[PDB]
């Protein structure tokens, strides 16, 4: 049948009308005694075709964007991923048990858009921007997209402010600058959260020392994590008044795969308000390897050809498109910009997965946490061969640069004296030396948990380690040392390291001067 | 008017479908959205047979309704090519995106040409000299020839391609073109203003006098831009290839990102998926896009492309489908890299056509077959030095793990643009100071010397001099007791005094978060669209 064919047949070619004319006269009254039957027909409206494994094919909406949120009328929003010829399939925000074929769809006139603003500052919101807190709705804000593309090549410079994050081991030795993507990647239970708690925490203790401009408004968005540690964290942020700064952006493991594929997005654009506007944001998408789990559920539901692993080939242009708006924007879009840390989980330290070398392709550094020394008490458990930051090097703290560089040399000689002897009987007395001073060093830079230290604090810390100082102590009562060093130095010299930015030859002066009259527990 | 310009069918993605009621346009045709927010160019696919084309997004399709107008522009994607496109930065669809105004346009070239007939092809074996150790050494590089990096997520094949422009695309008097295909925006807006510092790029009145020209298809951009940003950088190093007539550099950051692009494409155009996950065509669409970058008979284009390995996997089939389309190809391994051993450069799996000797010289050649031979030896050598120790060996085999771990050691190098992050000073190797030093540490020349010696320097002049250092300060460790410039009266006030020279700075309080801040009023219903398209709240009934 060609369209040749059924192109003639526009035309008029009966010759003869007589039941043209038989059932016009006849063909309304037939379809007026069956009007109880009849469910009103529906052009720029929607009416559900089917609905099943959280994406509905809806029949109509002859006037809807592509990716555009629509509104089932039992209230669940939906995104129009697909617009077809016959229908459009809709991807579900929400579970679709309450969703029913023959539902009606409505149009918002607005593709995907999250309440951001001033007022969001403070809320727990799901994976959209409702808040599940129970405070009430979010004033003082305003809709912005979800899906804005990252800023180009000349709205961009280079990274210079330093984002203390509060970690000795991140701070000394893989730096953040203030627009950096520094992804955490670790196995389970490796201290990945922590470091991205203690960096909210120390953002908090910052920004009532700043004026205005250099604050930084945190964002966490926890993607597929439970809601008992959601509820934890909010009441561990809420207690330290780290929510006053924090957007807490949940799409839980009992949510809809599309939900946690959108929160990080939902995340970034309540970000990139403070982005935008000049001041300075940090988000932390806490397991992007959980994203990519609902991306991929998402993704296989829509009969899309899984590719490796079973991932669906765009699985590394969803954390691009993600991550590439982390960015640090020029003087003329405002200065502003946006530090971001994605959490990746790794099985069994297998670095070489998946989305594990597709983050790490994106990213600007790594912070490796290991199990070998997560279970030896080394905690941040920081693998200081494998971690790397070279766009925040070079724009870290002065005098954490004078001192961290020697601190960088003795562990990489204590990880060469430890890769030759891993076994204790061969001590060519200088090698012992190397060992000595590495695990002083090792011990230095360990720390506990929801207590980050401010800059000066770790600069003069491992001042006191990476020279003399500390060889008194032996190798157990460090964690008191580095305590009795803080607490008896003279709290004078931490206000001339933090105003100077480095340490002058007469505050080293000083700082030789005051780490000898320092009563080390080693004794 | 309303033929030749049809409307938009149907919206998958980065796929568009536009049925057009007479006249179709073209295969690999460019058609423009009406009324979309931004700049829409769709090139076509596939002519999908009921007055309907098949279409691939240059740009996001988020706003995209389904009877938009769409505009045949009756020819392909045309780029501005010429030397006033030099020291500009130009998208996929050859748009200036960094904001010095338009493009001088020499001439607007399709971005979709065949490759140059049999007849039109080079064989000239000419070395280029990189001032790389591994490199010069076992795998040498082709003037004109095609070169890849290949490397899985942090192994340093962009650093690699950078100390390559650094140390090439100067003493090289030609112009260079930057096609940057799914990297970083970051490492794009890094290379543009190194470039405005070094004057490789000139901007203003001097903008004729520039070197390189940046076609940018970053990892932020959908996956028909960064399938087809390729082509861009191509078109604009063959114009001056054939046009120009002189030699081009053309380095690519990532060529796998064109060929996951096209495979993000691909799944939802229809096709049955080939191995892996990867599209049919990935063969021939991979060389489709390579056998264009060659040189002619009437210029050279030297090519250097990263290629991505995708989990550490040179078994995939982009890699192993790359392959067999460069004369060199240097492979960077990881393992290479957790040695600390910088360029990772894999020496037992980087090859090249000039590793010949009747192209480099038998002393080059001899020389790099035997430091191959000698790290092979080792390698099989490793399974036993892993349980056995190095007790168990032979002296024989002694010496080949103590000379291949120095051989190791000296093929690392460091460079000129990893001494930002690195803090070592770079160094430039000459291929006679790299042949040398080899063959002496082949030899046994160099036996006095300890593995350390040889860890990141640049020729074996450095190998004596850290090595007389290194024994040097065997000894040199104390005598920093007194007799400082840092007691109390040399130059130092007190520390009060110190104090009160701290700019004190006012906190302000209120965090400026209301400045100009526009609320709107949020509906505690939804609003909605009704079927006459007016805001209404949501009815109330399921
Ligand atoms: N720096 C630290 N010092 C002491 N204990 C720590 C430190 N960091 C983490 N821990 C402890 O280790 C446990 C794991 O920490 P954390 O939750 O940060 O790891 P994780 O990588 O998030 O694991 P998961 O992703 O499975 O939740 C926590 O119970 C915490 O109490
Ligand atoms: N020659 C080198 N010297 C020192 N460090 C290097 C070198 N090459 C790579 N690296 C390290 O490897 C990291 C990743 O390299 P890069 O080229 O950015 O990765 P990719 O190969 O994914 O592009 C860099 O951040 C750098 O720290
Ligand atoms: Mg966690
Ligand atoms: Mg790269």
């Amino acid at each position: 049948a060609d369209a040749k064919a059924l192109d003639e047949l526009r035309k008029p070619k009966f010759s003869s009308k007589y039941l043209i004319q038989h059932v016009s006269q006849k063909l309304i009254p037939a379809v007026k005694e069956w009007e109880k039957s009849y469910q009103p027909p529906v052009i720029h409206l929607g009416r559900v075709l089917s609905v099943g494994d959280g994406i509905a094919r809806v029949y109509g909406l002859k006037s809807v964007q592509a990716g555009e949120l629509v509104c089932f009328d039992s209230g669940v929003k939906g995104m129009a991923l697909n617009l077809q010829a016959d229908h459009v399939g809709v991807v579900v925000f929400g579970n679709d048990s309450v969703i029913h074929q023959g539902d009606l769809v409505y149009r918002t006139g607005q593709i995907v858009n999250v309440p951001i603003g001033p007022g969001t500052l403070g809320r727990v919101t799901d994976g959209l921007g409702q808040p599940i807190d129970g405070k009430g709705p979010l004033t003082n804000v305003r809709s912005s997209l979800v899906e804005v593309k990252a800023p180009g090549i000349i709205a961009r410079q280079s990274v210079r402010e330093p984002l203390f994050t509060g970690v000795k081991a991140v701070d000394a030795l893989v730096p953040i600058g203030r627009g950096q993507r520094e992804l955490i990647i670790g196995d389970r239970q490796t201290g990945k959260t922590a470091v991205a708690i203690d960096a909210i925490i120390h953002q908090k203790n910052c920004n009532e020392q700043v004026p205005k401009a250099q604050r930084v408004y945190c964002v966490y968005v926890a993607v597929g994590q439970k809601r008992s540690t959601v509820a934890q964290l909010v009441k561990l942020f809420t207690q330290t008044g780290a929510m006053r700064y924090t957007i807490m952006v949940s799409a839980t493991a009992s949510d809809a795969a599309p939900l946690q594929f959108l929160a990080p997005y939902s995340g970034c654009a309540m970000a990139e308000y403070f982005r935008d506007t000049g001041k300075h944001g940090l988000i932390i998408y806490d397991d992007l390897s959980k994203q990519s789990v609902a991306y991929r559920q998402m993704s296989l539901l829509l009969r899309r050809p899984p590719g490796r692993e079973a991932f669906p080939g765009d699985v590394f242009y969803l954390h691009s498109r993600l991550l590439e708006r982390a960015a640090k924007l020029s003087k003329e879009l405002g200065g502003g910009s946006l530090t971001a840390f994605p959490v990746i989980e790794t099985q069994a330290g297998d670095v070489s997965a998946y989305i594990a070398t597709n983050v790490i392709s994106i990213t600007d550094g790594q912070i490796f946490l290991e199990t070998e020394l997560f279970y030896k008490g080394i905690r941040p458990a920081l693998n200081v061969g494998l971690s790397v930051s070279r766009v925040g090097s070079a724009a870290q703290f002065p005098g954490m640069k004078q001192v961290a560089g020697t601190l960088k040399l003795e562990l990489a000689q204590y990880r060469e004296v430890a890769a030759f002897a891993q076994f204790g009987s061969d001590l060519d007395a200088a090698t012992q030396y190397v060992l000595e001073r590495g695990a002083r060093l090792t011990e230095m830079l360990k720390q506990k948990q929801f207590a980050p230290i401010p800059i000066e604090r770790q600069t003069v810390a491992v001042y006191a380690a990476t020279k003399g100082f500390l060889d008194k102590v032996r190798v157990q009562d460090i964690v008191a040392a580095e305590e009795a060093v803080i607490s008896q130095v003279n709290p004078a010299v931490f206000k001339i390291l933090k105003a100077n930015g480095k340490i002058t030859p007469a505050l080293d002066a000083h700082l030789k001067a005051e780490l000898r009259k320092v009563k080390l527990p080693g004794a | 008017p309303a033929i030749d310009a049809g409307y938009v069918s149907q919206v998958i993605g980065p796929v568009v479908d536009v049925r057009f009621d007479g006249e179709l346009p073209s295969i690999l045709s460019s058609l423009e959205v009406e009324g979309h927010s931004v700049r829409l160019v769709l090139e076509v696919a596939q002519h999908m047979g009921d007055n309907t084309v098949r279409c691939i997004a240059m740009d996001s399709t988020d706003g995209l309704v389904r009877g938009q107008k769409v505009v045949d522009t009756g020819s392909p994607i045309k780029v501005p090519v010429g030397r006033g496109t030099l020291g500009r930065i130009m998208n996929v669809i050859g748009e200036p995106v960094d904001e010095q105004g338009p493009i001088d346009a020499a001439d607007i070239w399709s971005i979709h040409r065949e490759a140059p007939e049999f007849t039109e092809q080079s064989t000239e074996q000419e070395i280029l000299v990189t001032g790389i150790k591994v490199v010069d050494l076992l795998a040498p590089y082709q003037r004109g020839g095609k070169i890849g990096l290949f490397g899985g997520a942090g192994v340093g094949k962009t650093v690699l391609i950078m100390e390559l422009i650094n140390n090439v695309a100067k003493a090289h008097g030609g112009f260079s073109v930057f096609a940057g295909v799914g990297e970083r925006t970051r490492e794009g807006n890094d290379l543009y203003r190194e470039m405005i510092e070094s004057g490789v790029i000139k901007l203003g009145a001097e903008r004729g006098n520039s070197k390189c020209t940046l076609v940018y298809g970053q990892m932020n951009e959908p996956p028909g831009a960064r399938a087809r940003v390729a082509l861009t950088g191509l078109t604009v190093a063959e114009y001056f290839r054939d046009i120009e007539g002189q030699d081009v550099l053309l380095f690519v950051d990532n060529i796998f990102r064109f060929t996951q692009a096209n495979s993000e494409v691909s799944a939802l155009l229809g096709r049955i998926p080939s191995a892996v996950g990867y599209q049919p065509t990935l063969a021939t669409d991979l060389g489709g896009l390579q056998e264009r970058i060659t040189t002619t008979t009437k210029g050279s284009i030297t090519s250097v492309q990263a290629v991505y390995v995708p989990a550490d996997d040179l078994t995939d089939p982009a890699p192993a489908t790359t392959f067999a389309h460069l004369d060199a190809t240097t492979v960077l391994s990881r393992s290479i890299a957790e040695l600390g051993i910088y360029p990772a450069v894999d020496p037992l799996d980087s090859t090249s056509r000039m590793l010949n000797p009747n192209v480099i010289g038998a002393e080059h050649y001899n020389v790099a077959r035997g430091v191959q031979k000698v790290l092979q030896d080792y390698k099989n050598l490793q399974d036993i030095i892993a349980i056995l120790g190095m007790d168990e060996l032979s002296e024989e085999d002694k010496l080949t793990v103590a000379r291949a771990r120095k051989i190791q050691r000296f093929l690392s190098q460091p460079f000129q643009v990893a001494e930002v992050f690195t803090g070592t000073p770079g160094k430039y190797v000459d291929l006679a100071d790299t042949i040398s030093g080899f063959q002496g540490v082949l030899t046994g020349k160099y036996d006095d010397l300890p593995e350390m010696a040889f860890y990141m320097v640049g020729d074996i002049k450095e190998v004596k001099e850290k090595a007389d250092k290194m024994a040097k300060d065997i000894a040199s460790r104390k005598e920093a007791d007194n007799k400082k410039v840092s007691e109390e009266l040399k130059d130092i006030p007190s520390l009060d005094k110190l104090v009160s020279e701290i700019k004190e700075v006012v906190i302000e309080e209120d965090d400026g978060l209301e400045e100009d801040f526009k609320a709107e009023a949020l509906s505690s219903e939804t609003v909605v669209l009704n079927e006459e398209g007016k805001s209404v709240p949501l009815p109330k009934k399921n």
